[PDB]
RNA sequence: GAUGGGGAAGCUCCGUUUCAAAGGCCUGAUUUUAUGCAGGCCACCAUCGAAAGGGAAUCCGGUUAAGAUUCCGGAACCUGGAUAUGGAUUCUUCACGGUAACGUAACUGAAUGUGGAGACGUCGGCGCGAGCCCUGGGAGGAGUUAUCUUUUCUUCUUAACA
RNA sequence: CUUGUGACGGCCCGUGAAAAUCCACAGGAAGGAAUAGUUUUCAUGCCAGGUCGUACUGAUAACCGCAGCAGGUCUCCAAGG
RNA sequence: AGAACUGGUACGGACAAGGGGAAUCUGACUGUCUAAUUAAAACAUAGCAUUGCGAUGGUCAGAAAGUGAUGUUGACGCAAU
């Protein structure tokens, strides 16, 4: 799957989550790659890759709603956006 | 501690209007009650408004669906089968 | 990348001049003492300049592309960033954190925008930048 | 004898229906040149519950395309259709849940309700809670379109009649058992003058054909002919058979 | 109705040409549980409201009855 | 402990007939009738009490000067703040992304 | 419940927007002059129906043999209309400040459209307010006192509006 | 204790009026300054506010019960133990 | 809540305030009616069952209508038992 490599990250590398902070790192141009869950506000998806566009930034879309992708990051609560500031170890980066 | 063995929500109606009428009621009233999924903000924060209104307390958002539950069967499968010919008559 | 610089025009979604065209011409990302947050030093325009037709003839023209424009800190969370660009030469110098906190140099400031913005107008220059945005 | 009450409901004196908390008439948008040559989209704002009607209603935003006004449309709500839901209607609207197709350019076993039986009427068949209509086929020439009503009935209708996608929201309201009189008694409060319903057999026989005797018994065959005049039509009227029906339709 | 706390906006207030009398209240009050002092309100009937000054000072209240225009009909009670 | 009595000729506990026992300078109890509470004006889009808005009975509103009954925003005294932001950001960006499916439509029948 | 209409020999009946050629709204010109021409605008299309539904605006003190939120005194508010001064703003013509929620003494705005208020069930508990009840100290008056009782009763209040 | 109000919660196959009226916003037609204007949602300043009811009872005597009838007739305030 | 002490065993001391049990017939229950002799085992009711009807319709009204109620309704509906 993906999830796997997300998990990795988050034991090496750095991130964000929620949609505030991760538009403020992708604003000073640290973030790397940016996902977005399936039920996100497609309005505040909408703004999210035009900021991505600005910032020439990778996009990807995670196959699942706010639940699935808090439960990919190991956390017990809904994240609806996480952004990758560095990969660590892992390989999202160069793949997909 | 359990208040009751079986009767459930259907305490309030005492020893009438029947064993069997007051099973049925039970099993209808608890998906009437019940909090369900958000769709959009992805929620336990859905209720019943009216009959056939289900609205999100978070997100502000409603839906309609049915009577006693936020969908009953028959849309499930017409859902499909609308998709089923959209896919179809497109391709 | 950081996008976020001294000649790119946003558009303020919060505030007196919510809706409204900026140019940033002075970046701060670290904040400052009187800001603890990212702010910039952006020039707008209140008034958008109305439309004009061939039947107004050399006043009307005149009276109908009259710009009023400001000058505002603002945080970066109150603002959309465009794709669009419009350079800031001749009132960059004037707009500067010293500019603002008392009012004597505020409005020949904002004399000297209002003659750049409307130079630019006159000619068939960054019509979006003009263009009202309806909502 | 006395006017029986059957007869006493048509001068409409008490039993008028109670309108007073009604929202409008359930209505589809009107048929003109947008929804008969292209598409027209429109914005859902409001699920109203309906005094009197099992479905909710939906309030969906139109724009007038010939003046800047915001006609506001009257629909009645589809299972799965939400507040702030786009909504299309037209002959070249895409085929979703909640649009408007006419039943001439939608596939066969499609799912549709509030179907207009004449082009124009603004909804006529299957408009109650928890009903749906399937489309059979069509009939490219003449078009002309055959359909299966809730009744079970199967009735063939213009292709260009319009009808909503999906199934009125709802369903299942019937499962409930009422369990009290009041519940009745206010389900029936905002219908109609209908209720609580007193035997004939139990009336004097100046009162209905059923009333008297010294024990409560019709005595006469309860199966009453098309042919009766008012006030003999106290029972089964027309009945084709009668009693409990063991086996199948066969309908 | 309304209160006046300066007494520049009082003294022109009594020349808006419209105001035909006024009146003098003379209070006797306690600053504290010791010392009672006297107290002066200035009353100006204005054609569509009443303007009370108040003033706590006994010296402050001689200057200002010499500083009405005599023109002012002032009354004492 | 007086007991009080309507001043007006409305014997009925309606609602425009509310009353609130007061004390007068005279030392006697004497009811005296309140008017409806004021409702707070509502956002037409997120359907919330608007902010910085005063709150009287429609008529009073003639009365009251401009400030009162506006913001100095767009939409000052009709949506809610949040209900302004959102909308500006929607309104941008679908008209960006007109130019966006505009230049993606000349562009695919210009191939063929 | 008229009208347009349609029935009924007829007294009258149906119907209330219906198979109707169903009107005023404001600006400006003309200053022989009154208002037609200049325009533009709009589409419900009579009326009645609540002294408890909605609703612009008043309180206090005093007065009569009998009236008072109506009379007297004082102090307010609303609507409609004529306006003069002060204030405000303008040479960047139709204001500024605050990151923001937003603030102020003001701080142009026709046609048209949108929204809000009017405008709303019932029950349960909780918080808060007002009035009343209880009670202490003190400042006055009255009662009981063979005996006891720092005692018993009573006055100490503040409206609308700003 | 009475009452008003706020935030809530429960209930419905019941979700629990309309209109008059007032305001705001969007809109930018129109009109606008420098030797002078613009402004009557800021303050002050002037005038007027017609017509009809207004007393009293509201009940073991002022209402209907042939009556000064133990009957009937809607509602407000409710001290101490 | 508990403990002593006390009285002609009194003490919810006036007021206030359920008799209970064993069974049969009948109606399931709450509710409604013969104002002024019958309040019930009668009526209604939820539940169950049957019938008619796809609107150019079913049931019902009017003498007639360019007329009406159900119907601001559409089979999970309306109408008749
Ligand atoms: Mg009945
Ligand atoms: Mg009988
Ligand atoms: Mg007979
Ligand atoms: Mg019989
Ligand atoms: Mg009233
Ligand atoms: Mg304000
Ligand atoms: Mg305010
Ligand atoms: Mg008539
Ligand atoms: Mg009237
Ligand atoms: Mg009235
Ligand atoms: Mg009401
Ligand atoms: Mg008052
Ligand atoms: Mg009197
Ligand atoms: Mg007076
Ligand atoms: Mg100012
Ligand atoms: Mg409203
Ligand atoms: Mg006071
Ligand atoms: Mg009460
Ligand atoms: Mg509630
Ligand atoms: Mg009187
Ligand atoms: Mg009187
Ligand atoms: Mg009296
Ligand atoms: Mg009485
Ligand atoms: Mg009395
Ligand atoms: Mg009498
Ligand atoms: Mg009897
Ligand atoms: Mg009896
Ligand atoms: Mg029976
Ligand atoms: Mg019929
Ligand atoms: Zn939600
Ligand atoms: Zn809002």
């Amino acid at each position: 799957s993906i999830n796997q490599k997300l998990a990795l990250v988050i034991k090496s590398g750095k991130y964000t989550l929620g949609y505030k902070s991760t538009v403020k790192s992708l604003r000073q141009g640290k973030s790397k790659l940016i996902i977005i869950a399936a039920n996100t506000p497609v309005l505040r998806k909408s703004e999210l890759e035009y900021y991505a566009m600005l910032s020439k930034t990778k996009v990807y879309y995670f196959q699942g709603g706010n639940n699935e992708l808090g439960t990919a990051v190991g956390k017990l609560f809904r994240v609806g956006v996480v952004s990758i500031l560095e990969a660590g170890d892992s390989d999202i980066l160069t793949t997909l | 501690a359990k208040r009751t063995k079986k009767v459930g929500i259907t305490g309030k109606y005492g020893v009438r209007y029947g064993s069997s009428l007051r099973r049925q009621v039970k099993k209808l009233e608890i998906q009437q009650h019940a909090r369900y999924d958000c769709s959009f903000c992805g929620k336990k924060t859905v209720k019943r408004g009216a009959a056939g209104i289900w609205t999100c307390s978070c997100c502000k958002k409603t839906v309609a669906g049915g009577a006693y539950t936020v969908s009953t069967a028959a849309a499930a499968t017409v859902r499909s089968t609308i998709r089923r010919l959209r896919e179809m008559v497109e391709a | 990348a950081k996008f976020l610089k001294a000649g790119k025009v946003a558009v303020v979604v919060r505030g007196r001049y919510a809706g409204k065209k900026v140019v940033i011409v002075k970046p701060h990302d670290e904040g400052s003492k009187s800001h603890p947050f990212g702010h910039a030093l952006v020039a707008g325009i209140e008034r958008y300049p109305l439309k004009v037709t061939k039947k107004h003839g050399a006043k009307k023209v005149a009276k109908r592309t009259k710009i009023k424009p400001f000058i505002k800190v603002v945080n970066y969370n109150h603002l959309l960033p465009t794709r669009y660009t419009l350079d800031v030469e001749a009132f960059k110098s004037v707009v500067s954190t010293e500019t603002f906190e008392q009012p004597s140099q505020r409005e020949e400031a904002k004399k000297v925008v209002k003659k750049a913005f409307e130079e630019r107008h006159q000619a068939g220059k960054n019509q979006w930048f003009f263009s009202k945005l309806r909502f | 004898g006395r006017v029986i009450r059957n007869q006493r409901k048509g001068a409409g004196s008490i039993f008028t229906s109670h309108t007073r908390l009604r929202q409008g008439a359930a209505k589809l948008r009107t048929l003109d040149y947008a929804e008969r040559h292209g598409y027209i989209r429109g914005i859902v704002k409001q699920i109203v519950h309906d005094s009197g009607r099992g479905a909710p209603l939906a309030k969906v935003v139109f724009r007038d395309p010939y003046k800047y006004r915001l006609r506001e449309e009257i629909f009645i709500a589809n299972e799965g259709v939400h507040t702030g839901q786009f909504i299309y209607a037209g002959k070249k609207a895409s085929l979703n849940v909640g649009n408007v197709l006419p039943l001439g350019s939608v596939p066969e076993g499609t799912i549709v309700s509030n179907v207009e039986e004449k082009p124009g009427d603004r909804g006529a068949l299957a408009r109650a809670s928890g009903n749906y209509v399937i489309i059979i086929g069509h009939n490219p020439d003449e078009n002309k379109t055959r359909v299966r009503l809730p009744s079970g009935a199967k009735k063939v209708i213009s292709s260009d009649a319009r009808g909503v996608i999906g199934v009125i929201a709802g369903g299942g309201r019937v499962d409930k058992p009422l369990l009290k009189a009041g519940r009745a008694f206010h389900k029936y409060r905002l219908k109609r003058n209908s209720w609580p319903k007193t035997r004939g057999v139990a009336m004097n026989p100046v009162d209905h054909p059923h009333g008297g005797g010294n024990h409560q018994h019709i005595g006469k065959a309860s199966t009453i002919s098309r042919g009766a005049v008012s006030g003999q039509k106290a029972g089964l009227i027309a009945a084709r058979r009668t009693g409990l029906l063991r086996g199948s339709q066969k309908t | 109705a309304r209160e006046i706390t300066d007494i520049k906006q009082f003294l022109e207030l009594t020349r808006r040409a419209d105001v035909k009398t006024a009146t003098v209240k003379i209070n006797k009050k306690l600053n504290k549980a010791g010392k009672p002092f006297r107290q002066t309100k200035f009353k100006v009937r204005g054609s569509s409201s009443l303007y009370t000054l108040v003033i706590n000072d006994a010296g402050k209240a001689k200057k200002l009855i010499q500083s009405l225009p005599p023109t002012l009909k002032v009354n004492r009670l | 402990a007086q007991r009080v009595t309507f001043r007006r000729r409305n014997p009925y506990n309606t609602r425009s007939n509310k009353i609130k026992v007061v004390k007068t300078p005279g030392g006697i109890l004497r009811a005296q009738h309140v008017k409806k509470l004021a409702t707070r004006p509502k956002c037409g889009d997120c359907g919330s009490a608007l902010q910085g808005i005063s709150t009287l009975r429609p008529r009073q509103y003639a009365t009251v000067s401009k400030t009162h009954k506006t913001v100095s925003r767009a939409y000052g005294g009709s949506r809610c703040a949040n209900c302004v932001k959102e909308r500006i950001i929607r309104a941008f960006l679908i008209e960006e992304q007109k130019i966006v499916k505009k230049v993606v439509k000349e562009q695919t029948e210009a191939a063929k």
